[PDB]
């Protein structure tokens, strides 16, 4: 829902999603190649 | 509503303002239908 | 910790010829199709400088040359052809897990 | 372009401390991290730790936890790592570098290494 959105707002408005009482599947992150910048600070992206 | 022909819940004005939300929980009402309802909190 | 054990611990190949450095994995180092494992070269007095990145892509600036291939908890490193100034001591490095680790290292002599 | 510089070599007597400095040039400093790795003479190479210019994030492996404190100086773009409890073990050449980590990119892969330092402790 949020990454697949048709629209975001601005950044100056930037939108808020809270994420939560849910499994959260990341492997669709890793197979998603649409991404041109995946960087994660303070945990090991393979740890997620 | 004059259209709907029944009460609809116009707004919540319990509170004034909502501020670092945290949790948030939706499930099916179980208050509605010489019957007596007990809830222990 | 993921212990990196490369083999044989030194290389002999002559001019023209094939040289291949094992890096084994005590765990699994492929997560979702992505190996991380990294090949380095260190000439003596000097810092190592990278040559394959993710276990099959090298890096730029780096002569054909070198290749790497490998999956799962083995990978080798190929030198085709071999020059005379690949005298050095080969790393290779995982980071599909902290703390990241290097192997022991394999010395390619001309 | 792009250069990280370290003194050739520093003389510190065992039981003291010694502060490094890797001065960084030719990038945006905050944007790459910084890591530290241990080479023993005719040995292999150890991580030390991880640290991030931008907002002084550290990460530090468990053997080194003690013995390694990484900072960072931003306005001279320069990483500083400081030794305590030195002693003869701890003698080998230490590499500044830095990688984009990008995982989509290079992610660890280090393409570019610093000269390097050697200490003898003595
Ligand atoms: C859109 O959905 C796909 C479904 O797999 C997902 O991989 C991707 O991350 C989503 N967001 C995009 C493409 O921006």
């Amino acid at each position: 829902e949020v990454f697949n959105a048709t629209r975001f707002a601005s950044v100056y408005a930037w939108n808020r999603k809270r994420i939560s009482n849910c499994v959260a599947d990341y492997s669709v992150l890793y197979n998603s190649a649409s991404f041109s910048t995946f960087k994660c600070y303070g945990v090991s992206p393979t740890k997620l | 509503h004059k259209n709907n022909k029944s009460w609809m819940e116009s707004e919540f004005r319990v509170y004034s303002s909502a501020n670092n939300c945290t949790f948030e929980y939706v499930s099916q009402p179980f208050l509605m239908d010489k019957n007596l309802r007990e809830f222990v909190f | 910790d993921i212990v990196l054990t490369q083999s044989p611990v030194s290389l002999a190949v002559s001019l023209g010829q094939r040289a291949t450095i094992s890096c084994r994995a005590s765990e699994s180092v492929d997560f979702y199709g992505n190996s991380f494992i990294y090949w380095y070269q260190q000439k003596p007095g000097q810092a190592p400088k990278l040559l394959i990145y993710r276990a099959s892509n090298l890096e730029s600036g780096i002569p054909a040359r070198f290749s790497g291939s490998g999956s799962r908890t083995d990978f080798t490193l190929t030198i085709h052809p071999v020059e005379a100034d690949d005298v050095a001591t080969y790393y290779c490095q995982q980071s599909i897990e902290d703390p990241r680790t290097f192997g022991g290292g394999t010395k390619l002599e001309i | 372009q792009v250069q990280l510089q370290q003194p050739g070599a520093e003389l510190v007597k065992p039981g003291a401390s010694v502060k490094m400095s890797c001065k960084a040039s030719g990038y945006t400093f905050i944007t790459y991290w910084i890591t530290w790795v241990k080479q023993r003479p005719g040995q292999g190479l150890e991580w030390i730790g991880d640290i991030y210019p931008g907002g002084g994030r550290t990460n530090y492996n468990e053997k080194f936890k003690s013995k390694a404190t990484l900072t960072v100086d931003t306005s001279s773009s320069t990483a500083y790592m400081q030794l305590r409890s030195l002693t003869s073990e701890d003698s080998a050449v230490y590499y500044c570098a830095r990688y984009d980590g990008n995982y989509v990119g290079y992610y660890y892969a280090m393409d570019y290494w610093g000269q390097g330092t050697s200490v003898t402790v003595s």
